[PDB]
């Protein structure tokens, strides 16, 4: 309406106050209210409503007369400066974190307060959702999952600890298996967290640590399961990023009476280290206790990567004083180390072609001292591993060896490294859930906590399945919200009503379906005789030509995505939006050839450690469907379980305490899937507000005898006094439901003449004294058939 | 906005923005289709290879030069080179940038209209404007007087401008060298037993008309020492293995240029051309176009040429006249770096033909 204030784009906070003075048919010249004369222009759908009273912030989301992204940024902003820093959307918690230490907020006797109470009516807080997910365990009959997204430093490790807080304090009597994951978090800062371009400390994985709960509501154990890693960030990394954590604690870590033992030598060396950066995280007093031999030609000319808590010389420490106390002697501890040596010597292996005798590939001659000091750490012989590296054995029932390709053979040997860590992960989870192990199991209390919608300004391969995995962890978010408003508006008497529903699954049959999905083309191209990623690339587009989905490079607005070649990459859109891929080693980096005769060789190791690791067809498998499979087993536990989704806001970029950013704030916003969310609630009643509310806001326009009245009897005389649209607004059991923009249409009914309104209440005043009369008769009835209840009872005793 | 100089070449499209110094993309203008059944599976295989790719798979496709005569062969191969160049090789949208093309001079009417057209509606640039690539060498030279040869295959021209005016009765458009020295090398090499008979080969020979081939001082005393035992011979390898020594026809193909003769054609030589051209013009101006004789074009990178041609002008010009043949090195890329001199300035950003004044004037803004 005229004269009434909308949110504006500015770039710094993202929105600001601001009016209209002019007008187009696609774009608003906008005039903000605090800069006024500096009158820009703004298109239809960058505009948002706005609410009159701006001071004030709601606990409840669903409390504001205008629900959109520009009002849950400004309800966020003011709870930042009161140090609210939890805030309640429905079945969605949003916490933001301060990175300091609120008082009072972690006290036992706050969780023995919220313990048991109603949800709503107690402010909210995680210790709000843990209590209800053990309600809505019991009393439903069926598991629960606590789903916990965001960026790096958003509070995403914080959180999940105040959940496996809250169930050994308020339901669980004893059992300390609460600090186990703590006290071990080194060792997946090691093995599973990297450094990416945005972030430093990324964990790579879905980390899913079970509760285990009995039949009579007792912990009775933990287990820690892990799905995904990035194959390809073993062998190959892309600009200034590096591998995995445990590549450069023990180079930065390790004392010269474990270098002897293991051949130790500077990252530049070691050719799955020097694609990437060899840099180290250090501090002033720890750069001194780096030794001169553990130093590459980068960490002259560079010198340590600057982090406030990360320290690869210093965190090795922490990392071998967590293996002494989880149960890790130093022999077991050595063997943990062979095997990590054991890739690094593993990667400098080198393979030119035969000199016509018998077709395939040999190995170089400067890589053979490399293989002698490579074979006694895997426990092989040179002569049999060479034959492995090189031959395809197969039978012709004699057992024949048929030499393999060049190409083939630097896939086989990096497939090699890509299934030794990968099992050696797996034997680091295993080994930690013998350390705790579970007395029984029945129903479970897990938190899956993962990566976030996470993307860089040329994205990879190992992102293109971090934003795969996110687009269907969004498709089952959203299945979960639109069956809470289900089961709301049946709750408050409204019944059943329609409304429409968003799909993602063109998305998502793009990516992966059977012989024409993006997935399935790159698996086959493998298959081909003489791969290609500009065959790969005008594949795609040629089975799908037409779709929204996905676009040309060249049709993007960014100046840097119109660099890029049609036959160089392509641009996908997500719930977060359109996200361009280059194709360049993407081929490459899928490529995996794991065959018999090197499968059957590293399980048969003359080492005792390297066979516990390993607990005709295929030949070269199937690598692109590993990325599908393991996804669909942890999608359909999703599915069988309750879900408590809590989205972790990071408010600045250099993680410091009491500043916001609503230029970043506003991104995550938007990369949650918070945005779609309050898009779906558009279609139902996104503003209610209860009985209780409605008599603190509008009593004083009300005439002295109505405003009298009891909370829900005012209520029902106004919305019948005023004869309000039954589609448009509905009456509930505790609130007062409406579409979007008639709360605030309701607001301006109640701040319009006086003397209007006076008559409409002296012509329903027969009805009132009726329904007064009314409440107290049946209420009295009612006090009458609880006695008769209390003696129809005591008659069958 | 920085603009882009795309020179419509005979050979030899150039391409590179707007200053400071070399083209970004050349490449061989040729587009072949495949002349053979697949048999792999994949596929794999492009519908039409353009150059560069199309001179790495010689043998397998059938190329055939977009402009031939000085004129675009269809629009809609045409289409296919620029959408090549701009996009797979500058990088680059149209709709960035104001462009500046390049044509012949006595170029056939209407297809500088078409040209334009086409190029404003496929291709959505938000201006153009297009100059003849004689013009543009003077720019490049330095030079504001003399007489300019804009010679690539297979069309040569002889254009004379006065500081700074163009004389329009004195222009003249010779069909002349060098895609028909192309096919002249090809005949008098047959005479020595080498058969390069087909579409992809006739590349090979243009490359040894590049490398080998020399001008003589004066023809029948080179064909005197030719008579001698002395070789005059070169060796070139080819790439399925053969060795090929070339020597008489070695300096008869390139002298061609001086007597078209040997094609059996009526029209005259370059020398003749030349003094024919400065003596249809008035006479005081004569004096200044002596001396400003700029070559340009790569067809004219044969080394023999100027001092031939000096000697040869020297001859049949007025006694005791000052004659100096301007040919510097890196003349195919004159054009290139004349067009780049010219959308720098200023104002002639304000002489190109923009989007809108082009929509309401149509194609009768051109000229």
């Amino acid at each position: 309406e005229d004269g009434k204030p909308v949110w504006a784009p500015h770039p710094t906070d993202g929105f600001q106050v601001g009016n209209i003075v002019d007008i187009g048919p696609d774009s608003l010249t906008i005039e903000p209210l605090n800069q006024k004369g500096k009158t820009f222009l703004a298109l239809i759908n960058q505009v948002f409503p706005a609410e009159e009273d701006s001071k004030k912030d709601v606990e409840d989301n669903c409390s504001l007369m205008y629900l959109n992204e520009a009002t849950l940024l400004h309800n966020i902003k003011v709870r930042y400066s009161k140090d609210r820093i939890y805030t309640y959307v429905a079945n969605i918690l949003i916490a933001v974190n301060p990175y300091f230490d609120i008082p009072k907020i972690y006290s036992s006797e706050t969780i023995k307060s919220y313990q048991g109470k109603s949800l709503g009516t107690m402010p909210p807080h995680v210790f709000a959702i843990a209590d209800k997910a053990f309600r809505d365990m019991k009393v439903l009959k069926l598991s629960q999952s606590i789903i916990v997204s965001g960026e790096s430093g958003a509070g995403k490790t914080e959180n999940t600890k105040f959940v496996l807080r809250y169930l050994t304090e308020s339901y669980g009597t004893g059992q300390d298996i609460d600090d186990r994951i703590v006290e071990a978090n080194p060792l997946l800062e090691a093995f599973g967290n990297a450094k990416t371009v945005r972030n430093n400390n990324s964990s790579r994985f879905g980390k899913f640590v079970e509760i285990h709960f009995n039949e009579k509501s007792s912990v009775v154990g933990g287990f820690v399961s892990h799905y995904l890693l990035e194959k390809s960030r073993i062998c190959v990394q892309g600009k200034e990023e590096r591998n995995y954590h445990i590549f450069y604690r023990l180079c930065a870590g390790a004392s010269e009476d474990i270098r002897e033992r293991l051949h130790l030598s500077s990252p530049d060396n070691f050719r799955y280290l020097n694609r990437g950066c060899t840099r180290y995280f250090a501090n002033k007093e720890t750069d001194k206790q780096i030794l001169q031999n553990r130093k590459s030609p980068e960490y002259l000319k560079a010198g340590s990567l600057k982090d406030p808590l990360l320290d690869d010389h210093g965190d090795f420490i922490r990392m071998c004083t967590a293996m002494k106390k989880i149960g890790l002697d130093d022999e077991e501890k050595l063997d943990l180390f062979r095997v990590v040596a054991g890739v690094l010597h593993l990667g400098n292996i080198d393979f030119e072609e035969a000199g016509s005798t018998s077709g395939g590939c040999n190995l170089k001659n400067k890589s053979t001292q490399a293989l002698e000091y490579c074979a006694e750490l895997l426990g092989l012989d040179q002569d049999d591993l060479r034959v492995s590296l090189t031959t395809r054995v197969m039978l012709t029932t004699t057992v024949i060896k048929v030499p393999l390709k060049v190409e083939q053979a630097n896939n086989a040997r990096d497939a090699l490294a890509k299934t030794v860590y990968s099992h050696l992960f797996d034997h680091v989870v295993n080994r930690v859930n013998q350390c705790f192990p579970f007395e029984t199991s029945s129903y479970f209390i897990g938190v899956l906590d993962i990566a976030g919608f996470e993307y860089f300004e040329h994205n990879s391969f190992e992102q293109f399945c971090i934003n795969y995995c996110n687009e269907k962890l969004q498709q089952f978010f959203n299945e979960r919200i639109l069956k809470e408003e289900q089961e709301l508006y049946q709750k408050e008497g409204l019944g059943v009503n329609e409304v429409h529903y968003v799909d993602n699954q063109d998305c998502i049959d793009l990516i992966e379906a059977r012989l024409v999905g993006i997935l399935d083309i790159l698996d086959e191209e493998n298959r081909l005789p003489q791969p290609s990623d500009q065959h790969f690339t005008s594949a795609v587009h040629q089975k799908h030509k037409d779709h929204f989905r996905l676009s040309i490079p060249r049709k993007s607005k960014l100046a840097i995505h119109r660099n890029i070649r049609d036959d160089e990459g392509f641009i996908i859109r997500h719930f977060a939006g359109a996200v361009c891929y280059e194709t360049t080693q993407f081929v490459e980096k899928n490529n995996d050839a794991l065959h018999m005769s090197l499968e059957s060789l590293i399980c048969e190791s003359r080492d005792k450690f390297i066979r516990e690791l390993f607990e005709g067809k295929l030949s070269f498998i199937s690598v692109g469907n590993k990325f599908k499979t393991q996804l669909n087993l942890l999608l359909d536990k999703l599915r069988s379980t309750g879900a408590s989704f809590i989205r972790c806001i990071k408010p600045n970029l250099k993680m410091t305490s009491h500043h916001f950013e609503g230029a970043q704030i506003l991104s995550q916003l938007q990369c949650s899937g918070m945005v779609s969310v309050l898009d779906l609630m558009q279609g139902g009643f996104p503003s209610r507000a209860s009985f209780h509310e409605l008599y603190n806001m509008y009593k004083k326009y009300m005439p002295d005898k109505l405003a009298r009245l009891d909370p829900r009897l005012f209520c029902k005389a106004l919305f019948k006094a005023l004869g309000l649209n039954e589609i448009d607004y509905k009456f509930g059991l505790t609130k007062v439901f409406f579409r979007p923009g008639k709360f605030a249409e309701f607001d301006q009914i109640m701040k319009s003449d006086p003397d209007h309104l006076a008559e409409l209440v002296k012509r329903v005043n027969h009805w009132l004294i009726c329904s007064r009369w009314k409440k107290v008769q049946w209420c009295s009835l009612s006090v009458i058939k609880l006695k008769n209840k209390i003696k129809y009872r005591a008659e069958a005793c | 906005t920085t603009a882009l100089v795309c020179d419509n070449g005979s050979g030899l499209v150039k391409a590179g923005f707007a200053g400071d110094d070399a083209p970004r993309a050349v490449f061989p203008s040729i587009v072949g289709r495949p002349r053979h059944q697949g048999v792999m599976v994949g596929m794999g295989q492009k519908d039409s290879y353009v150059g560069d790719e199309a001179q790495s798979k010689r043998g397998i496709l059938t190329l055939k030069y977009p402009i031939e005569h000085g004129i675009i062969t269809n629009w809609d191969d045409m289409e296919k080179i620029w959408h090549h160049t701009f996009y797979n090789e500058l990088r680059v949208a149209p709709e960035e940038h104001p462009t500046l093309l390049t044509e012949a001079p006595l170029n056939p009417k209407a297809n500088r209209e078409k040209m334009t057209q086409i190029m404003f509606e496929t291709f959505n640039v938000p201006a153009m404007y297009v100059a003849i690539q004689a013009v543009l060498s003077l720019y490049a030279s330095g030079r504001t007087t003399g007489i300019v040869l804009d010679s690539g295959d297979g069309v040569t021209h002889n254009v004379p401008i006065y500081e700074g005016y163009a004389l329009p009765h004195a222009i003249m458009r010779l069909d002349l060298a060098g895609r028909d020295l192309t096919d002249y090398l090809m005949k008098i090499l047959t005479e020595r037993g080498y058969s390069f008979v087909t579409t992809a080969e006739r590349e090979i020979v243009r490359d040894i008309k590049e490398k080998l081939c020399y001008v003589a001082l004066d023809f029948e005393n080179e064909m005197a020492t030719a008579a001698s035992s002395s070789s005059l011979e070169k060796s070139y390898e080819l790439p399925d293995g053969q060795v090929i020594t070339i020597g008489n026809e070695r300096f008869r193909c390139p002298e061609t240029l001086f007597q078209p003769s040997f094609i059996g054609m009526e029209s005259a030589g370059i020398h003749e051309t030349t003094y024919n051209s400065i003596m249809k013009c008035d006479i005081d101006i004569r004096k200044d176009l002596y001396a400003n004789n700029v070559m340009s074009g790569g067809t004219t990178m044969y080394p023999g040429i100027a001092d031939r041609m000096q000697k040869e002008i020297t001859a049949l010009a007025p006694s005791t006249m000052k004659i100096k043949i301007i040919a510097p090195p890196e003349r195919k890329y004159s054009v290139w770096i004349g067009g780049s001199i010219l959308a720098s300035l200023s104002t002639f950003q304000q002489m190109w033909i923009t989007k809108q004044e082009y929509d309401e004037a149509g194609p009768s803004i051109v000229h």
